[PDB]
């Protein structure tokens, strides 16, 4: 079962990098940065799959696809993983 | 081998 976590982003983001991408496979935390907002959530763990953004499905998603949306979600970002 | 940081 997913999770609706919303995010809010700092001087560093929302705090978690990303693998996948590469070739349809999908979009996968890939690991927390200690105090942002990802890590502070407890919601999302190095390995969560990224289904969407603020509604925008990521499945399909390339990298930089995934990249972008995610730095341009706004400073509310709500993420479903 | 692409890791992104958001």
């Amino acid at each position: 079962e997913p999770r609706k976590v919303v995010l809010h982003r700092g001087s560093t983001g929302l705090g978690f990098n990303i693998v996948g991408g590469e070739d349809g496979e999908g979009i996968f935390i890939s690991f927390i940065l200690a105090g942002g907002p990802a890590d502070l959530s407890g919601e999302l763990r190095k390995g969560d799959r990224i289904i969407s953004v603020n509604s925008v499905d990521l499945r399909a998603a390339s990298h930089e696809q995934a990249a972008a949306a995610l730095k341009n979600a706004g400073q509310a970002v709500t993420i479903v993983a | 081998r692409r890791e992104t940081q958001v």
